[PDB]
DNA sequence: CACTATTTTAAGAAAGTGCTT
DNA sequence: AAGCACTTTCTTAAAATAGTG
C-alpha cells in the first residue's frame, strides 16, 4: 500500500533540504509521519535512485 | 503525461524498451487475429540488436513486400508526428 | 472500449474494416513512440485480407530490410504462439 | 469521422535481492 | 547498518479503443 499524499509531501520537502538523513533525523521523521524507520530509510534510497534520471 | 523524446538514461530506456516492445508485438498479434491480416515487425535497438515478430512466415511477407508495385500508405516518424500535431 | 472483446476474427466485414483502420494507426503510433523514446529503427509491414499493403518505417524501409537480410547472429524471434504463451503465463 | 464509457498500457511507487562500503 | 544498483510486484494515471450518434 502507498503512503498518504501528506506523508509523501513531508518526505519530498525534507529530501529537497537533505538528500541523506542521519539515524536520529530518520527515526524522528518516521515518528512524525507514523511510518517505520525502515520505510523512511528505503523511501530516501528509492528517491535518490530515481533522482539519478 | 509522456513527451516523445529520447530517454537519455540507458537503464530507464532499456526498461521502457522491454515493456513497449512486448506491448507493440501484443497489439500486432491482436490486429493480425481480429482483422485476418499478415504482419511483420522488425526492431533494431540502439546497439543494432534485432528483435522480430511475424504473424506468419517472415520470408513470405517480405517476398510479397518486394513484389508489391502499387502505391500504398507508407508512414514514417516524420509524418506520424505531423498527423499527431494536426490533432491540435 | 465500451465492451471487452475476445481476440478472435471479427466475422462482420464492416466492423472488421473499421477496427482494422483504427488499430492499424494505433499500432503505427506505438511503433513511432518506441522508435523515438528508445532510439530504435523499426519496420512494420501489414497485408490486409485483400492483400493490400500498409507500411511504417522509422526513417527508411529499405535500410531496415537490408540490415534484416544481412543479420547473421541469432536474435529474438516471436510468433503468435509465443505471444499467447507469455499472456497465459500472466495467469 | 467525432465522442466517450470502458478497458488496456506503461510509468512510477514501495519493497525484494544480494552485493559493497 | 546502510548504501547501492538493480529487480519485482503492484497501483494507477494516461492512452487506446468498442460501440455509438
Amino acid at each position: 500500500v502507498l503512503f498518504s499524499q501528506a506523508q509523501v509531501y513531508e518526505l519530498e520537502r525534507r529530501f529537497k533540504q537533505q538528500r541523506y538523513l542521519s539515524a536520529p533525523e530518520r527515526d524522528q521523521l518516521a515518528s512524525v509521519l507514523k511510518l517505520t524507520s525502515t520505510q523512511v530509510k528505503i523511501w530516501f534510497q528509492n528517491r535518490r535512485y530515481k533522482s539519478k534520471r | 503525461k509522456i513527451q516523445i523524446t529520447r530517454i537519455m538514461d540507458e537503464r530507464n530506456r532499456q526498461v521502457t524498451f522491454t515493456k513497449r516492445k512486448f506491448g507493440l508485438m501484443k497489439k500486432a498479434y491482436e490486429l493480425s487475429v481480429l482483422c485476418d491480416c499478415e504482419i511483420a515487425l522488425i526492431i533494431f535497438n540502439s546497439s543494432n540488436k534485432l528483435f522480430q515478430y511475424a504473424s506468419t512466415d517472415m520470408d513470405k511477407v517480405l517476398l510479397k513486400y518486394t513484389e508489391y508495385s502499387e502505391p500504398h500508405e507508407s508512414r514514417t516518424n516524420t509524418d506520424i508526428l505531423e498527423t499527431l500535431k494536426r490533432r491540435e
